[PDB]
């Protein structure tokens, strides 16, 4: 029966994992939106 | 104020190459200045052999460089430390033969 | 006049937005970073 | 001989939790000193 | 001409080199952090 606990305990906190994962994948989405508008001034000014 | 010993583990900071932290410094400080225009441990060895009356080599490493890391227990969820100092031939230290650890495997 | 400070402002409208440029990319930075660490807690509650 | 391995295996995945949070103890840290100091120069 | 374009090679030089390092701020950020998009990955990669 401890099967039946640990396996539950593993899967539902491996979505949260993922609900990390899918978190922590949206930080180098960040300044790759942030500074590709700010690396425009660099040869004009 | 106290030393407390736990700030050194909970504060985020660590080692850094810095060479890319000088230039990231360099640059920094340049714009600024464009639009401008015996030690101290040698002391603390006759702090030591005053106060104690002699050397002991294991107060010796307290004055060097010591990295305090914090760590943790796969087994029991249990928290460890991980230390190295400076004049230590173990690994971390500054004085070290090679060869050293990769982490290739923990990559690859 | 215009042959000295008419460029002036090249310099100057590009030297006082960065100052803007840059602190929207702190608060992006840091309304963006934290929910990494609070769904780290979330599973802190599970395990 | 499973609930062992799927227990050491799970507390594992609790120990591997703070060795990521205390890894990533950096991400709203690696950020001040890369804007701050050079907002002023702009200034 | 050593005065009024010699208080501007100031002020040129002094925008042209703050956002030289805004490219490199880029890069020396996330490469730290894939190790982070690695480890936490690999947390389920245990399990």
């Amino acid at each position: 029966e401890r099967a039946a606990v640990l396996q539950a305990q593993r899967t539902a906190a491996a979505a949260a994992l993922e609900n990390a994962a899918l978190q922590a994948a949206e930080l180098p989405v960040d300044i790759e939106r942030r500074i590709r508008p700010i690396e425009q001034q660099v040869h004009h000014i | 104020p106290p030393i407390s010993p736990e700030e050194q583990l909970t504060a985020p900071g660590g080692d850094t190459a810095t060479a890319e932290d000088v230039s990231i410094t360099q640059e920094n400080e340049e714009i600024l200045a464009l639009v401008q225009r015996r030690s101290l441990v040698e002391w603390l060895d006759r702090g030591w052999e005053a106060l104690a009356g002699g050397d002991r080599p294991d107060w010796l490493w307290s004055r060097r460089s010591i990295s305090v890391v914090l760590r943790h227990h796969y087994g029991t969820k249990q928290r460890f430390v991980v230390v190295s100092y400076e004049n230590s031939v173990a690994w971390g230290g500054r004085r070290a033969r090679p060869p050293r650890l990769s982490s290739e495997l923990a990559t690859a | 006049r215009r042959t000295g400070r008419s460029a002036l402002a090249v310099l100057i409208r590009a030297c006082r937005r960065i100052q803007q440029q840059l602190q929207r990319t702190r608060r992006a930075l840091f309304q963006r970073s934290n929910a990494v660490l609070t769904s780290l807690h979330h599973v802190r509650m599970l395990l």
